[PDB]
């Protein structure tokens, strides 16, 4: 009886509303298999939480340090004060050790549920994990999960989905205008029809690559636009 | 039931703990065939005992012995009893040595009575773990030290490797490397002094020399595989 | 059921999946002979583990030649190796002969005579040439860490892993000789020159491979 992303449109026989934000959308079938529905799903959520801090790392950057220009931020000599000019290959050495460390531990929790609750060097500690992608426990300090926990699924995957296409769209608006979100707003409330993508679209402004330090990066706009 | 490489993970089957420090991790199956883990059994021993005696002597000749760099300290030495006199002893005694501890790898229990004197003997024991005259002394239970010694065993098989890379790439010994991570820790890891991107690879230049001039004749002195270095 | 090399063809009938790599392809029905089908199994797992060992070793000797430490390119490596060591052509070639005639003649004689080789005539060696299947000779000497006496189903998965990686290298040594004649490079040379310019900078556009162009 729940909404369905078209009008008279029949929903696949496998998405039955079980999970939140179903709306029966799948014009590619690619959860027909029982199995990769589930994969599909964390990647979704890792997709939707990581694209949330995404925007609003933006945007309150922006706010904080309107100069920045987020796409160049990633450069060392754009760096705050006491980073500035960060040896980059020991920055990186921080990231891939950490965080190969942080998602073993949750890609261990997809292929044996329940197996990595534990901490594993204070025996005792554990986390609920009541579902997967849901660690809850210390993972949720304030407890909102208990209550209409399926309610809160709802809106955290609405909100998710809306940030994965919010910060494409900064994406593709800084390769094609060279502003940054909050900049190319005030740009088309001065001018809404002189300054739009019909006139911006035929422009990438991203060079063709940066030295980092003596390391040349390629970089790359998302269509062939007018270099 | 027991710790494992990977928590939460199934051991292979032919995996089940009774060895000392079996921890499951087998992920191309080597171990399957009951003779060829028998065999590989004994080497991950030797290995590791070797390692342990070879990472602490580099470190003491360090400490004691500053000036001299363990990677040249083959060249370095300066004996009476010449190149070819030392390596003459080596042979032979070696020779010795490791034949008869193969020996009773293939056929266990027949090269424990001592050659020379008839009355000495080696008590019954498994392979790999000689006893009597090799072990006067036991801190405590040996199913414990088994595994005290194979964990620190299997570090010092990495350590060692460790000071190979390092004193390739950084041309400096094991302590004096760490010294200067302390300094810079940040400017000073592999990340920080090599990198491969589509299009550009930058990688450390080996500073070991090309060539070794020792006593009339060139020694070749490569650097393990520099031609995949990061 | 199995997949199919073209999907929705059925599969032919002398293919049922029981070989290593099997897609049913065999368009020609070069292999409906039982018989000639056994002789092409080995054929295909000879050329192509032939085929990895020359894609290994040309990779590896073109990473040395880009990097500077002094290799040559695949394609004069002979003439340097001959020239640089002062060794006679003639007597090589002809040594290795002696020794490619004397081990493939007893492989040949094994698929003859399956189980011929082991029965002591070569020096007294009993059971390191008696064989385990057609193109699969086991034992301590060809297979000496036993990963084809210890699990079996992964022993099987791993001839699926060998032939498919067998003819990817087969196809990249075919790539290998036509890139340098299309081109007059190393291979590694030619995959700088891609990533520099991808698009304006492959077969298509190297005036060869599409004359109309
Ligand atoms: C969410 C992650 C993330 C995102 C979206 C960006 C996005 C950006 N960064 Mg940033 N960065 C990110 C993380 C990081 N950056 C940096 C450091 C930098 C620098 C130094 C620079 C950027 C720049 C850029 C731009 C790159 C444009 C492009 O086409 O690049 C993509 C180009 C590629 C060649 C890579 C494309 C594939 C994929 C993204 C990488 C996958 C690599 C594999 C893991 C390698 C595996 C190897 C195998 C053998 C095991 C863009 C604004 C550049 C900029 O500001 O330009 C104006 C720039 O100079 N970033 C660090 C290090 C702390 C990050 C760590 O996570
Ligand atoms: C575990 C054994 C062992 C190891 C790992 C090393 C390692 C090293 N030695 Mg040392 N040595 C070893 C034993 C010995 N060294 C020496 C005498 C020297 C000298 C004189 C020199 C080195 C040098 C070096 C370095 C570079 C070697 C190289 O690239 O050679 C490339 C490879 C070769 C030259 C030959 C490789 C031989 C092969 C691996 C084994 C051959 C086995 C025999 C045929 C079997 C018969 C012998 C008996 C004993 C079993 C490197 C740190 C050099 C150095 O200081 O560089 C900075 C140097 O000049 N070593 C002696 C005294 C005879 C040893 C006795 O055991
Ligand atoms: C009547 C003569 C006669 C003929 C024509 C052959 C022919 C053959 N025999 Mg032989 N045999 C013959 C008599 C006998 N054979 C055997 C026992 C065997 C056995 C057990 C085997 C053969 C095999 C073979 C084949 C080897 C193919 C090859 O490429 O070899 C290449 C030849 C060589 C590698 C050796 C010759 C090299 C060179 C001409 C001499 C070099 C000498 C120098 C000292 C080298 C020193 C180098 C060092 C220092 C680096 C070949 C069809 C083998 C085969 O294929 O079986 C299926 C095999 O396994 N024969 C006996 C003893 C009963 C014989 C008695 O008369
Ligand atoms: C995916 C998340 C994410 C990522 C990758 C980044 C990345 C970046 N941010 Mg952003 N940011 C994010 C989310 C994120 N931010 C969010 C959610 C907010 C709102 C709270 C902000 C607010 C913010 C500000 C106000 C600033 C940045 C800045 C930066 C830069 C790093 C500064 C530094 O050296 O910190 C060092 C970090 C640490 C030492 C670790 C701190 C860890 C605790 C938990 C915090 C870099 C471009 C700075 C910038 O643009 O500099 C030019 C900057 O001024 N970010
Ligand atoms: C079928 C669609 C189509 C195709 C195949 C092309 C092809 C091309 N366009 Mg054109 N273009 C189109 C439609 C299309 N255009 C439309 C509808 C507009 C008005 C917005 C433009 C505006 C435009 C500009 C300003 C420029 C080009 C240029 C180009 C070239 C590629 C480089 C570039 O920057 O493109 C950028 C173009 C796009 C990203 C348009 C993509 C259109 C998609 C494929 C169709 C769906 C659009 C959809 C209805 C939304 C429209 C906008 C929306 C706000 C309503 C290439 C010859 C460049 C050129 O002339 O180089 C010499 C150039 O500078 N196009
Ligand atoms: C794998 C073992 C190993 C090897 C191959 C070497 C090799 C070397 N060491 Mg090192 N060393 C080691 C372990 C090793 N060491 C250990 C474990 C220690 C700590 C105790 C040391 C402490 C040490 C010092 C303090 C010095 C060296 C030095 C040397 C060099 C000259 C040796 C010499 O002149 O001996 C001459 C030989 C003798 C005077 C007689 C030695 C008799 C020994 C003690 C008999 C041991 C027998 C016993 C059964 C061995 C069990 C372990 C074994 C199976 C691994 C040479 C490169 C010297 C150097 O740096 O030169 C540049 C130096 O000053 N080493
Ligand atoms: C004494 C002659 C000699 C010399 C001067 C070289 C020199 C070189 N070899 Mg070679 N090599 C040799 C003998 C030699 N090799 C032998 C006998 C073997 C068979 C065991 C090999 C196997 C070999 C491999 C597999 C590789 C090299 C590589 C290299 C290059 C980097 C150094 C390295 O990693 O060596 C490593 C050498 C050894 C571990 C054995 C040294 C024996 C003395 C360098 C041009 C590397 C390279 O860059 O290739 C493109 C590389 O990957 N060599
Ligand atoms: C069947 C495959 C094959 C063939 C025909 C060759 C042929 C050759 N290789 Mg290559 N090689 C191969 C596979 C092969 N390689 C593989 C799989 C690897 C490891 C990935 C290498 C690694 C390698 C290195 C590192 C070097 C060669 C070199 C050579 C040359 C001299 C060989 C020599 O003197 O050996 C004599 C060896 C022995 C008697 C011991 C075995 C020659 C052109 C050398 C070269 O090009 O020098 C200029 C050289 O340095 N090869
Ligand atoms: C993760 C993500 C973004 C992450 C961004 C991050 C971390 C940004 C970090 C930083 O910016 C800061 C904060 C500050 C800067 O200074 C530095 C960087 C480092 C740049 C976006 C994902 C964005 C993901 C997107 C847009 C995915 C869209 C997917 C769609 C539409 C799929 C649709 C369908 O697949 C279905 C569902 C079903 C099928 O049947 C039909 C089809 C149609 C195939
Ligand atoms: C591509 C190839 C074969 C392809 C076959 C195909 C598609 C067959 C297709 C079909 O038949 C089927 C299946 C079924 C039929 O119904 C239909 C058709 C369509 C007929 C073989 C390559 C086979 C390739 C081989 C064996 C390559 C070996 C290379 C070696 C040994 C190289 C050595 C060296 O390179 C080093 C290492 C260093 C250098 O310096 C020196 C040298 C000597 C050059």
């Amino acid at each position: 009886d729940r909404k369905l992303w078209a009008p008279g449109v029949v929903a696949p026989e496998y998405l039955k509303g079980d999970l939140a934000g179903d709306y029966g959308w799948d014009p590619l079938g690619l959860g027909a298999d029982p199995t990769a529905l589930k994969w599909y799903r964390q990647s979704e959520l890792q997709h939707a939480r990581w694209a949330m801090l995404g925007v609003a790392g933006v945007l309150v950057q922006e706010i904080v340090k309107p100069d920045v220009y987020f796409y160049e931020a990633g450069l060392p000599q754009n760096l705050p004060e006491p980073f500035t000019n960060i040896n980059m290959g020991g920055l990186l050495a921080w990231e891939f050790i950490l965080m190969h460390w942080v998602e073993v531990r949750r890609w261990q929790d997809y292929k044996n549920f329940g197996s990595v609750n534990e901490d594993p060097i204070f025996k005792g500690n554990k986390v609920p994990n009541p579902e997967m992608g849901y660690p809850g426990g210390i993972f949720d300090p304030f407890g909102f999960s208990k209550g209409n926990l399926k309610e809160l699924q709802t809106k955290e995957i609405k909100n998710g989905r809306l940030a994965m296409i919010a910060y494409m769209a900064f994406i593709l608006q800084a390769q094609a205008t060279g502003k940054g979100p909050l900049a190319a707003l005030s740009a088309h409330l001065s001018n809404p029809f002189g300054n739009n993508i019909l006139k911006n679209i035929g422009t990438c402004t991203v060079p063709h690559s940066v030295d980092v330090q003596g390391l040349t990066i390629p970089l790359t706009c998302l269509w062939p636009g007018s270099q | 039931s027991r710790p494992l490489w990977l928590p939460g993970s199934t051991p292979p089957a032919h995996l089940k703990g009774d060895l000392p420090g079996d921890f499951g991790f087998d992920p191309l199956g080597l171990g399957a065939n009951a003779e060829s883990l028998k065999w590989f059994k004994e080497s991950e021993l030797v290995h590791s005992r070797w390692a342990m005696a070879a990472v602490a002597g580099i470190l003491v000749q360090e400490i004691v012995r500053p000036d001299v760099f363990w990677y040249n300290a083959g060249k370095e030495v300066e004996s009476p009893l010449g190149p070819l006199g030392l390596l003459a002893v080596e042979f032979f005694l070696m020779h010795w040595v490791e034949v008869r501890r193969w020996q009773d790898l293939r056929k266990p229990g027949s090269v424990d009575q001592d050659p020379i004197f008839s009355q000495y003997k080696l008590p019954p024991h498994e392979v790999g773990y000689p006893g009597g005259v090799f072990a006067p002394f036991i801190p405590g239970d040996l199913a414990e030290l088994k595994v005290k010694e194979i964990k620190n065993g299997r570090l010092a098989m990495l350590a060692f490797v460790g000071f190979v890379m390092a004193a390739q790439v950084t041309g400096k010994g094991p302590i004096a490397a760490l010294q200067e991570h302390l300094a810079d820790p940040w400017g000073t890891t592999i990340f920080s002094k090599a990198a491969v991107v589509p299009g550009q690879a930058v990688a450390p230049p080996c500073k070991i020399p090309a060539s070794v001039s020792y006593k009339g004749i060139e020694i070749p002195t490569p650097c393990f595989l520099q031609g995949l270095w990061p | 059921v199995r997949p199919v090399w073209f999907p929705g063809n059925p599969p032919p009938a002398h293919l049922d999946g029981s070989l290593a790599g099997d897609y049913g392809f065999d368009p020609l029905f070069l292999g409906q002979e039982p018989q000639t089908l056994k002789w092409y199994v080995q054929a295909e797992l000879v050329h192509g583990r032939f085929a990895m060992l020359g894609a290994a070793g040309i990779i590896l000797t073109s990473i040395g030649a880009k990097v500077g430490l002094g290799f040559p390119e695949w394609y004069d490596a002979g003439k340097v190796v001959v020239e640089k060591n002062n060794i006679d052509f003639p007597t090589l070639m002809v040594i290795q002969f002696y020794l490619m005639g004397w081990a493939e003649t007893k492989r040949w004689y094994d698929f003859k005579n399956p189980g011929s080789q082991a029965d002591g005539s070569f020096l007294g060696f009993t059971e390191e040439f008696k064989g385990l299947e057609n193109g699969y000779p086991g034992g301590r000497f060809f297979d000496p860490m036993g990963l084809s006496r210890g699990d079996a189903a992964k022993y099987q998965e791993y001839k699926q892993k060998e032939v498919k990686n067998g003819r990817l290298a087969m196809i990249a040594c075919l790539g290998f000789a036509a890139q340098y004649a299309a081109t007059g490079k190393g291979p590694l040379d030619n995959l700088a020159d891609h990533l520099a310019d991808p698009n304006h900078v492959n077969f298509a556009t190297n005036g060869v491979s599409i004359p109309i162009a």
